[PDB]
RNA sequence: UAGGCAAAGCCGCCCGGUGGAUGGCUCGGCUCGGGCGCCGAAGAAGGGCGUGGCAAGCUGCGAUAAGCCCGGGGUAGCCGCAGGCAGGCUUAGAACCCGGGAUCCCCGAAUGGGGCUUCCUGCCGGGGCCGAAUAGGCCCCGGCGCCCCGUAAGGGGCGGGAACGCGGGGAAAGGAAACAUCUUAGUACCCGCAGGAAGGGAAGCCAACAGGGACCCCCUGAGUAGGGGCGACCGAAAGGGGGAUA
RNA sequence: GUGGGCUGGAAUGCCCCGCCGUAGAGGGUGAUAGCCCCGUAGGCGAAACCGCCCGUGGCGGAGUCCCGGGGUCCCGGAGUACCUCGGCUUAGUUUUGCCGGGGGAACGCGCCGGCCACUGGCCGGCAAGGCUAAGCACGUCCCGAGUCCGAUAGCGCACUAGUACCGUGAGGGAAAGCUGAAAAGAACCCCGGAAGGGGGGUGAAAAGAGCCUGAAACCGGGCGGCUACAGUGGGGCAGGCCCGAA
RNA sequence: GUGAAGCGGGGCGAAAGCCCCGUGGAGGCCCGAAGGGGUUCUGAUGUGCAAAUCGUUCCCAUGACCUGGGGCUAGGGGCAAA
RNA sequence: UAGUAGCAGCGAAGAGGGGUGAGAAGCCCCUCCGCCGGAAAGGACCAGGGUUUCCUGGCAACUUCAAUAGGCCAGGAGUUAGCCGGUCCUAAGGCGGGGCCUAAUAGGCACCCGCCGAAAGGGAAACGGGUUAAUAUUCCCGUGCCGCGGGGGUAGGUUCUGCGGCAACGCAGGCCCCGUCCCCGACGCCUCGGGAUAGGGCGGGCGGGACUGCCGUCCCGCUUAACCGUCGAAGGCCGGGGAGUGCCGUAAUGGCGAGAACCGGCCGAAGGCGGGAAUAGCCGGGGGUUUCCCCGGUCCGCCCGACUCCUGGGGCCCGUGAAAAGGGGACGGGGAACGAGCCCCCGCGCCCGUACCGAGAACCGACGCAGGUGCUCCUGGGUGAGAAGCCCAAGGCGGCUCGGGUGACCCCGGGCCAGGGAACUCGGCAAAUUGGCCCCGUAACUUCGGGAGAAGGGGUGCCUGCGGUCUUGGGGUAUACCCCCGGGACCGCAGGUCGCAGUGGCAAGGGGGACCUGACUGUUUAACAAAAACAUAGGUCCCCGCGAGCCCGUAAGGGUGUGUACGGGGGCUGAAUCCUGGCCACUGGCGGUACGUGAACCCCGGGUACAACCGGGCGAAGCGCCGCUGAAGGCCGGGGGUAACUGACCCUCUUAAGGUAGCCAAAUGCCUUGCCGGGUAAGUUCCGGCGUGCAUGAAUGGAUCAACGAGGUCCCCACUGUCCCGGCCCGGGGCCCGGCGAACCCACCUCCAGGUGCACAGUCCUGGGACCCCCGACGGGGCGAGAAGUCCCUAUGGAGCUUCACAGCAGCCUGUCGUUGCGGGUCCGCUUACCCGCCGCAAGGCGGGGACAGCGGCAGGCGGGCUGUUCGGCUGGGGCGGCACA
């Protein structure tokens, strides 16, 4: 409780309420959206802020996801059909 | 009480202790790697001295070596019998052509790597009795060992070499870097101590000590053990 | 420092808890055993004949 | 403390059970000899090692 | 000049206040003599918590909680220390004492697994509850330690006990008028292992040409032989008399 | 014996008179009790549980038992006996026992011992496997006794003591007994805010719950002597004031 | 507060090249609160507020910095910028 | 002692009236006065405490005074959770079992297996209002969320696949089970751009309040939770385009055929807005009565803006800033005919904590203790650079738990002081001076960075106007510019004017020169030493190729080591710059042909019916001997004479050599206040020189001061009560009164002089004095009190440290016995022993070494690493000396 709010993991937000006080709430803050496994860079369509883990995320509609970026997946595909 | 620091630091103190959680992994050969492998990334690790890259082999397998300078990401590696002595490559020391500048020589075959693993050192590849499967190589210290032909090296010279010509300008970024390593820093002085605490403690005019023979008990064994000489002349008569 | 000053950190630190076995204020919480009747380490009795 | 195990809080509620003089009924059947008790304290000067 | 005549203060006696000596008392201690002598997985000892109508501690007891059942003794009182207030139990035989049973919380060798809080928690089987439900969930009960023996069934060890016993490890202080060999001392202490005792015990013995006849313990041999900076000091055995007798 | 009288609050005391005694060990009862009571000498006793002794009873074995002769064939305990080195120990000393390192037998025609070793004689035995009652140690505990202590003593603890309490902990650890025969535990009146005070009661006695006795130090008051021009305490002599009942 | 590397403009040259301004935001950098420390008065106190305190004056204050919880090292041993 | 000390000091404090009550300065109420207000003080809360919380009653005890008060006493009561924490995960680490080790265990742990390990890390889900004497995300109302499970509808499926878009990607995207992979979880410090919100303010409006000497101003309310939806800044991405006379930019770095400008699109924060929701709450106005009902309002336009939240850019690292649970996605295999991540509806969510303090009275310190813990986290207005100080809100407090009188001395803290200005004093100790900001200006020296705020000089208030640079909205053709309007910030100019004083209070550097010393920042003797001591970066030497070196353990084994010479360990020096001289005699270390010596074993001879026993031989390390080594410990004189102190001469002694470069009466020079100059009227200190220097000198570091200094020292200016020299004043002690009420010390208790005496008498002698008692003060005496003197010595007393003391024990090295086997001729070879590493759960396999090594026993050497001891006596005190010790 206490300490757990003199840590700085949460988030202090001040909020008026409808009664006339000031109150501080403590809030998570969000969770990191997923990276491509080659870049490290977000990948589109999975940006979004995320504040709690077993929400279920919809993948862009292409092969592997949000596994790999469009780059990522295309060079690939290219390499695989010459080879 | 009356232990000097040479003998507390034999028990494992944490302030003598390696912490050895803030690294990967060991930087080693694995016992079976053979093909080709691609250079993944390549990395900074606390209290070695070296980067270290992470090579991912062909069949999934991936190992930490030392990464040769000029290493890059990307980059397709050789493993075996095979593999071409270019940069990087992974070769038995028989297959190796003399001359070479390898690293992470091994000794036996499978132990990981032991000769030349700090940034800017090399062993050179100087000759091979295949009749007994050994290769002569020249260390970094200029010492000429034979090691088993079916041991691994890679082939080039470790990156981040000239390291230690900079200065270390502050306390502080010595400080910082023995956090990192195993070192207890600092270190007082023999002669800075009471004559409970070291052998060259004591006296009004404090000195130093001659040198104690190599059979000489612990905590008894500081200074000069076993010297065969001391100063320039010692130097000169090396050279 | 040592004597008042320093007797003002003892307000809120613990070496000791009550033993299940004995009941004393006796168990070493970070050494996990009684040093009275030394549970948690021996599960035979603790005590010495040079204790009257 | 404000958070608190269940077994010191057990023994914390054995000491506020004992801490209690004598009935004055016990001091008359006894005739003024049991006046007080050795479970009797002061939370300021004599502290439980719970 | 001295008395009437006295401040603060000093000495002695008496009375009072304080104090708790003295004396008297004793359900306590101490010593000695005799007996008796093991408890524990059928869960012990020890601890925590609880338990009385008014009850804080001690004592007893364990959610059936100063207590329940059965039998014998004991008859009219009883509800402990503990002399109060109530209300009850008991002549349908109580209380009390002795023998046998029932109950016997949590921790404890503690033994399903944990335990920084004597509390928490898992899997399996059976049962109960919430629920529309046969889901899901929650609760109750039982089993689940390690190492072993045994074909299996099944069984054993574990911990405790005032002192005594057996095996092992093992000092120094002090003494020697210093001190090291020595002694202190195989002691203090530590580790392990038993029993009501333990250990020992039935001649590859002792003797000396005469003969004893397992063993232990007691008296003696005896501070003798002997060991020893031959100093301090240490120190038998055979033999004899007994306890007992296999 | 609870008999007569006396003292006494109350007799067990005193004077007089009786009785038992295998019992006059000891304790209690309103003061000191052989005969008031518990007890003592002595005797009787258990539904249940437990222990010991005796008689009897059921069963199994390959004659394994006793006596006589024959034998000279077979068996008879190994890193043991023994040697050497280091160490601990022992009275064990060129000679105790053992542990470790190294070496290492024989077989009853043999092997072991008889205070240095070997040789011969003589004597005594059969190691290197297991058990064994009785007679002996101890004291948590039970019983008895005492030229033991008697509440600062005796165990630290005569008592709601291993308690309150102290230390993080290993550990350490006090102080503290007594109304009276019977509560008859102080009615009632006046005062006080109350603790409480006066009066009045109970009691043989306030012994008043702050409770037997109730010392000294200390403090208050009364009394006697001195007390502001005279330097202190102790002794002797003379005197002033005060006490001088036993 | 100062203003490192880096970066723009202006002036001056035939050039090589100098000067001025700005931007920039480095550092066991400076002054100074909190915080940490403990120098002077040899102040007060010194049967204390306290078995080490208080006032004043001071030192560091972006770092070898200060600080909470958890952990390890044990006595002839630990730990020690000593 | 003594009704005495204390109940002061640390920047708050009380007064009037009333009530209660036996009793009131102190309890309760109002009014006045004061204190805090980035906090010894307001809000929250951890550990610890554990009922101190709330109510009722009370004053025997407690509170430094009182009490009717209370954290006290007595009686009664109070802590409500699926969503707040634990519970779960792993960290540093720890425990248990198996195993190995061990005389043994309750001792150890590399191994294998399991578990524990965070109420500040990771991590499911709740908010607003109301209610109680005391709980409040827990109770109630309203509105939701999570996990697990179920039902209906739906999209979808039912051999097979979802649909759209060039694409980024968008959209209800069927069901069940299993596997794999990836990602989230998951991460430093510094700096600067952008966007918000909390909070704050300004003008108007409505409602309410404050004041009555004048004006009419001043204050308060006007709020909006979680949750649902939608929007989305930076940033990234997609399609078109195809650019070098360039073109596009930033706060700053800058970007482009390796694809720019430009156009369109995709993904995408905090937060906004609507719903929630005005029906709540609040402000105001009424009615009833036990907290209910009714009415009105709850607004308009702007501004600032965080330390809170979000986002991006840049830089630094010999420093790289955790893990796991859990979750998401994708890629595959298998199965059924059903069926969802969408809509509606149903069910379940156990266990423990939850009061209160959280500290100048609830924790620790014996205390209701000026300390410590925790100021751990948060906080409005004015001034202001400021989270400084000063004043005031919200909120709280007058309880750092004695009150009154007096206005002596004296003490503690504070103010001023004429003329002089360090004459004080060990010493400018203390005090004084300066002080902010703007402008001008700034030396020697220097490591070129600095020195530097060097130094030195000038300005500073208020008032009336005139401007400028931006910013923020709105309106104008109007996205920049331009004009108008409202708000905000900073900068400047002109004039007038007051004072002794304009950074007017608060806040707030004195400055300069020279020497020594340590480079610097940093660390240190908790409780007398902060330093020149330690450390430091830098330098250098040594042991080491890893089966190493060094260290720990009885051992199993362990640390350095998740390492590898740009490395681990061990010494010395101590930034940089110029340098670092000669010496291996000694003490060590190391290497070595031969030779002497050198233990056990072994061999040979004698002896012994056998042994004991005696002699010899062989002979390891080591020692002797020979060399190397000084950035190993360290040393560095002379004798002389000759000779123009000697430039030069021969050398010799010499423990090896004979002090080089340098530097000096030094923090090192006795003599010694050395001698010569400077400084002062006067200088044992100081500075600059001189140097046969008692007794300077080179990593034992020499020389050396740029920068830095709570270092030590000398001088100059300024300044001043330091002083001539003392005075006056302020607060608190003080004194007196009321209340509480100790301690130290105490054989008894003592007027003075001169003597005497265990030699320094209150008590003895001879004298001189004194009416007795009480108060205040002081500190001459009572060899005043405190503490069995630490100084000295003795003791056949200790402890620690040292080594060339007497002994001993580990450790290391060496030989030997055993392990140690198989071949071939003391030697070569082999592998199965044994050892080392890899794979493997194990089984076993691979490679290397190899009867060596390692290991056990014995023996020798080195061995203060460690253990035990001894270091005599006499003595004009002990010691040196001497032996008066026989
Ligand atoms: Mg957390
Ligand atoms: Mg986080
Ligand atoms: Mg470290
Ligand atoms: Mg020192
Ligand atoms: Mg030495
Ligand atoms: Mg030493
Ligand atoms: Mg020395
Ligand atoms: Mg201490
Ligand atoms: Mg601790
Ligand atoms: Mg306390
Ligand atoms: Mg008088
Ligand atoms: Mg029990
Ligand atoms: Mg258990
Ligand atoms: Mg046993
Ligand atoms: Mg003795
Ligand atoms: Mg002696
Ligand atoms: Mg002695
Ligand atoms: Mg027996
Ligand atoms: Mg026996
Ligand atoms: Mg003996
Ligand atoms: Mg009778
Ligand atoms: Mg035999
Ligand atoms: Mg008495
Ligand atoms: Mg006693
Ligand atoms: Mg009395
Ligand atoms: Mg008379
Ligand atoms: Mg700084
Ligand atoms: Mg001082
Ligand atoms: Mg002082
Ligand atoms: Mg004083
Ligand atoms: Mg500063
Ligand atoms: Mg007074
Ligand atoms: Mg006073
Ligand atoms: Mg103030
Ligand atoms: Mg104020
Ligand atoms: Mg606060
Ligand atoms: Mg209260
Ligand atoms: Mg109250
Ligand atoms: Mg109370
Ligand atoms: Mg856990
Ligand atoms: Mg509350
Ligand atoms: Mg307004
Ligand atoms: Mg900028
Ligand atoms: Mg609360
Ligand atoms: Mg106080
Ligand atoms: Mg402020
Ligand atoms: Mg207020
Ligand atoms: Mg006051
Ligand atoms: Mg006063
Ligand atoms: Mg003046
Ligand atoms: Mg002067
Ligand atoms: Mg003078
Ligand atoms: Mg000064
Ligand atoms: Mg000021
Ligand atoms: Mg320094
Ligand atoms: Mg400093
Ligand atoms: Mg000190
Ligand atoms: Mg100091
Ligand atoms: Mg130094
Ligand atoms: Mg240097
Ligand atoms: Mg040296
Ligand atoms: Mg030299
Ligand atoms: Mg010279
Ligand atoms: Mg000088
Ligand atoms: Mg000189
Ligand atoms: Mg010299
Ligand atoms: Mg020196
Ligand atoms: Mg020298
Ligand atoms: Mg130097
Ligand atoms: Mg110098
Ligand atoms: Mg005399
Ligand atoms: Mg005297
Ligand atoms: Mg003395
Ligand atoms: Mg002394
Ligand atoms: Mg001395
Ligand atoms: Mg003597
Ligand atoms: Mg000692
Ligand atoms: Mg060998
Ligand atoms: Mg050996
Ligand atoms: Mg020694
Ligand atoms: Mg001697
Ligand atoms: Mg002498
Ligand atoms: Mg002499
Ligand atoms: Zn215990």
């Amino acid at each position: 409780p206490r300490p757990a709010y003199r840590s700085r993991s949460l988030r202090r937000v001040k909020v008026k309420t409808p009664g006339g006080r000031t109150v501080v709430h403590y809030e998570k803050r969000a969770k990191g959206v997923p990276k491509c496994a080659v870049t490290g860079q977000p990948l589109g369509g999975m940006n979004s802020k995320v504040y709690r883990f077993g929400i279920s995320t919809r993948a862009p509609s292409r092969p592997y996801g949000g596994v790999v970026s469009h780059k990522v997946l295309a060079r690939a595909i290219r390499y695989a059909v010459r080879r | 009480g009356k232990r000097i620091l040479v003998q507390r630091r034999g028990r494992g103190g944490s302030q003598f202790r390696s912490p050895s959680w803030k690294r990967d992994g060991p930087v080693r050969y694995p016992p079976n790697i053979s093909g080709r492998g691609i250079v993944v990334e390549i990395l900074h690790e606390p209290g070695l001295n070296a980067p270290v890259a992470k090579i991912r082999m062909e069949n999934g397998v991936e190992f930490f070596n030392y990464a040769a300078e000029g290493l890059y990401v990307g980059q397709v590696i050789q493993v075996g019998p095979d593999a071409p002595p270019a940069v990087g490559n992974v070769l038995p020391l028989g297959k190796i052509p003399e001359g070479t500048m390898v690293f992470n020589v091994e000794k036996r075959f499978g132990d990981g790597g032991k000769f030349a693993r700090s940034g800017g050192t090399y062993a050179l590849v100087i000759g091979q009795r295949p009749e007994e499967n050994k290769t002569i190589v020249r260390l970094p210290s200029g010492r000429v060992i034979e090691v088993d032909a079916r041991g691994r090296a890679t082939i080039g010279i470790v990156a981040g070499g000239g390291r230690v010509e900079k200065p270390f300008v502050k306390a502080g970024k010595k400080y910082h870097r023995a956090r990192a390593k195993s070192w207890k820093y600092p270190t007082v002085r023999g002669k800075a101590m009471s004559p409970y605490a070291h052998p060259h403690g004591g006296g009004s005019h404090q000195k130093g000590g001659t040198p104690v023979p190599k059979t000489a008990p612990p905590g008894q064994k500081v200074g000069f053990i076993g010297s065969r000489c001391t100063g320039r002349g010692c130097v000169r008569a090396r050279a | 420092m040592k004597g008042t000053p320093s007797m003002g950190k003892h307000n809120k630190g613990k070496t000791h808890i009550r033993c299940p076995r004995c009941g004393r204020h006796s168990y070493n919480v970070t050494k996990k055993y009684c040093a009275s009747c030394g549970w948690g380490r021996s599960k035979r009795w603790r005590r010495y004949n040079w204790a009257k | 403390a404000r958070n608190k195990p269940l077994g010191k809080k057990l023994r914390l509620a054995a000491a506020l059970n004992s801490n209690r003089n004598p009935p004055l009924w016990v001091i008359a059947k006894t005739k003024r000899r049991v006046t007080r008790s050795p479970a009797r304290r002061h939370w300021r000067r004599q502290k439980l090692k719970a």
